[PDB]
RNA sequence: UACCCACACAUGGGAUCAAUAGGAUACCAUAACGAUGAAGGUCGUAAUAGAAUACGAAAGUAUUUACCUAAUU
RNA sequence: AUGUGUGGAGUUUAGCCUUAUUUUUAAGGACCCGUCUUGAAACACGGACCAAGGAGAUUAUAAUUAUAGCAAGAUAAAAA
RNA sequence: AUUGUAUAACUAGUGGGCACAUGAUUGUAAGAAUGAUGUGCAAAAAGGGAUGAACCUUAUGAAACAUUAAAUAUUCUAAA
RNA sequence: UAUUUAGGUAGCUGUGCAAUUUGUUUGUAUUGAAGUAUAUAUGUGAGUAUAUAUAGAAGAAACAAAUGAGCCGAUCUUGGAGGCAGUAACAAUAUAUGUAUAGAUAUAGACUAGGGUUUUCAAUUUAUUGAAGUGAAUCGGUGUUAUAUAAAA
RNA sequence: UUUAACCGUACCUAUACCGCAUCAGGUGUCUUUGUAUCAUAACAAAUAUUUUAAAUUAAAGUAAGUAAGGGAAUUCGGCA
RNA sequence: GAUUCCUACUGUCCCUACUUACAAUUUUGUGAAACCACGAGACAAGGGAACGGGCUUGUUAUUUAUCAGCGGGGAAAGAA
């Protein structure tokens, strides 16, 4: 029950979506979605499937230390790029249960954008192992929570 | 070696039940056990301060004595059968 | 005071006050019998021997 | 508004051992300028 | 694009304030165990039973009281 | 300790004090605090960050100062 | 020259010091060791010696205006 | 009527602000008390007062009293969460149709000590729940002793 | 011959024991096929497990090979 | 076991060169630790607690915010 951050001036032609505590990486799946908002529905979804088969890279920004050079990170004027899968997947199960409300509430899947995307941190699950001269270290993961909101065109 | 390597050779077992105690604490060569001291009438005295709390009288079930506190409060039901009798006592 | 704790000393990089010995829990390791410990007894305890009543 | 189901959705199972690896103990029991 | 600042909205964590079938101290009464088998322990009994709690083959609501136990032909 | 949206500066210099509606700049001042030490910004020691906890109180016996009741006398000793 | 002087009672910190000017003892000599008289730093602001615990002017609440001391007047930097 | 006095480490004395509880007097509150977050005024300063949003049940002032009565530090105690960093360190056999055709690494199987349902099956995804399963005159113990408590070879 | 009482009979031998672990360590006894002119070493049977990133191109490492002519001149020492 | 000399032998050396495998360089998955007063670019001389990253006078860097190496310094980290 995580509220969204967005503010929705017409209560019709908004759809909104979302999935809490997915066992995706935070700072993968942060690094994904930064460039999906102002975009049409129909070009994410071509484009995310091009990640996978490692046909276009994503273009890190924020967390970006020690990522190798490539060639097809040259159209977003940069240097870096990386292909991750387990979180474009995460992504691409949200796209398409936004498309299936849309033909439920009948209205034109061409015409819609995406509008408001953000992700957040989530409570930890702690883990374990044992090490050299018998220490134990923490183990731990970190989840994410996704937020992703559509809109029709004007 | 004195560390990892010696540890494979501990599969021997020395203490087993006491059948006073029930604790794991009687020796099966030494005939002796380490918390009761089983053979001898007495029992030991305890090691600590905190070892006469975990065994006292009153944690148990006092099958007996929950019924003399009892008769001294209150009266003590007498059977009527049994109290014509004691009256036919010399 | 109910424990039996005792200092460790020094050369562990660790401070010198009083730790539970022991093993096997999260309890043990920790600081006690002082008055800035946790669970452990404050300095100068009050008592009963303090004059309540006075004379005029 | 709505979640939905999914593979990469969350267990209420492993939530119970998490809880169970959380406690343990924290603290636990050549040189310079040599000459004799 | 990254780095910095200002404002508005959402995550993370359990501090502050208010409550309470819990504790601490002083005083008053009692000061009742056991071979007629004590204190303590092990194993069993619920129509669908695990922890806790009560109870002995008469066993999960005025009598009975399984086996060790000072345990005693 | 982090996320999203809007607005703003520059790439040659963190934060602080004084004076100025050229206040996301300009001119002057300004080495990191606590502590032993004749002497610390020191190539002397402790300190990565927030919340809550944390150290001259009590008793007996003496003495000086201030105050109250009675005064050649003064007093709630145990008890009734 | 001084409007007071004199007398009692109670109680804390300190007992590792260093520097400048004048003059000495030991030592080949030392930012070396040890005594004598005065004033300082320790515990003392601002201005000047580019910078410096002790050198030179100089007595202490918050400010504004004029006059000097120590030191300076090609430029950084106020002033032939 | 300071035309005279005002720096200050160790140290001594005076006037004042903050917190919890007790006796007396005065007063507030469901058209909204205590807490928390932003502003404004005021005090040389410890601090105080008011305004707006949120929340939902009790709190303030004066004259006197009792102290477990005010933190940046102690390689201080307990909890929560950073940078370094998605960095070190580990895991990654072939087939257009397959309950098969091939490749690759490792000798294998029984009694005792230790483990105790891990056994078998069904349903749902080296897990969770529920049923079923151990049959002895001739296989072990129970027997004798090792020169006043001893053998599963 | 309603004669021969009482207790244990599932499963694991190392990813079902002990070393905080699905740890290159440790742990009593026995059995095990074929070629192998002393044997050893080695290979094959038997039985049990196992699914999908790139590559003629770095430097410096851990192992295994070869070297014209000279033959201890290297070095504390023919250490390797 | 400790020490010296002859014969054979050799990349120990003159003086190094070439080939292969495994880690490393490139991709996906699981995903830590030591250390941290502040570190916002680096030097020459000065004085100073007599060997400054910061103080005083001088000389100076800058690829859209990188990637792979290396061991001069941080009087580098461990242990009152
Ligand atoms: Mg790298
Ligand atoms: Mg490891
Ligand atoms: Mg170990
Ligand atoms: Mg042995
Ligand atoms: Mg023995
Ligand atoms: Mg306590
Ligand atoms: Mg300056
Ligand atoms: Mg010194
Ligand atoms: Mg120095
Ligand atoms: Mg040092
Ligand atoms: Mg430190
Ligand atoms: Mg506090
Ligand atoms: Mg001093
Ligand atoms: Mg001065
Ligand atoms: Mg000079
Ligand atoms: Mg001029
Ligand atoms: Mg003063
Ligand atoms: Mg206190
Ligand atoms: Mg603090
Ligand atoms: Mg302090
Ligand atoms: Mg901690
Ligand atoms: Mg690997
Ligand atoms: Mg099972
Ligand atoms: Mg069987
Ligand atoms: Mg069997
Ligand atoms: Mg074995
Ligand atoms: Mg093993
Ligand atoms: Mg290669
Ligand atoms: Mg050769
Ligand atoms: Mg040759
Ligand atoms: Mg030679
Ligand atoms: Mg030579
Ligand atoms: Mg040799
Ligand atoms: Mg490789
Ligand atoms: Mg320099
Ligand atoms: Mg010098
Ligand atoms: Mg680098
Ligand atoms: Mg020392
Ligand atoms: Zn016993």
């Amino acid at each position: 029950a995580i509220n969204f951050a967005y503010d929705v001036v017409d209560p019709t032609k908004v759809i909104k979506s979302q999935i809490d505590s997915a066992r995706v990486s935070f700072k993968k799946t942060r690094e994904t979605a930064n460039t999906l908002r102002k975009r049409s529905l129909l070009n994410a979804i071509s484009y995310l499937n091009n990640v996978v088969v490692k046909k276009e890279c994503v273009p890190m920004r924020r967390y970006a230390r020690g990522c190798g050079h490539t060639r097809q990170a040259r159209a977003f004027n940069q240097r870096k790029g990386r292909w991750p899968k387990k979180s474009a997947l995460a992504l691409l199960q949200v796209l398409e249960n936004i498309k299936e409300q849309a033909v439920e509430k009948g209205l034109e899947v061409e015409k819609l954008d995406l509008d408001h995307v953000q992700i957040c941190r989530a409570p930890k699950v702690f883990g374990r192992i044992f090490r050299a001269h018998g220490r134990v270290n923490p183990f731990n993961k970190s989840p994410c929570h996704i937020l992703v909101a559509a809109k029709v065109r004007d | 070696s004195k560390g990892t390597a010696s540890f494979g050779k501990k599969n021997k077992r020395n203490h087993t039940l006491c059948k006073r105690c029930g604790k794991m604490s009687y020796h099966k060569q030494l005939r002796k056990c380490a918390s009761c001291a089983y053979p001898q009438p007495k029992m030991r005295t305890p090691g600590s301060i905190k070892a006469r709390r975990r065994n006292a009288l009153g944690t148990g079930r006092m099958r007996h004595l929950k019924k003399v506190i009892h008769e001294h409060v209150h009266g003590k039901k007498v059977n009527p059968i049994l109290a014509a009798f004691w009256k036919t006592i010399k | 005071m109910q424990h039996s704790a005792v200092s460790w000393g020094t050369g562990r990089a660790i401070a010198r006050c009083p730790r539970i010995g022991g093993g096997g829990s999260r309890r043990s390791g920790q600081g006690a019998f002082a008055n800035f410990c946790r669970k452990g007894r404050m300095a100068h305890p009050t008592t009963t021997m303090r004059r309540w009543c006075r004379k005029i | 508004f709505s979640s939905n189901y999914a593979d990469h959705k969350i267990d209420l199972l492993s939530v119970e051992n998490k809880d169970f690896p959380k406690k343990q103990k924290k603290v636990k029991d050549n040189r310079d300028r040599d000459f004799g």
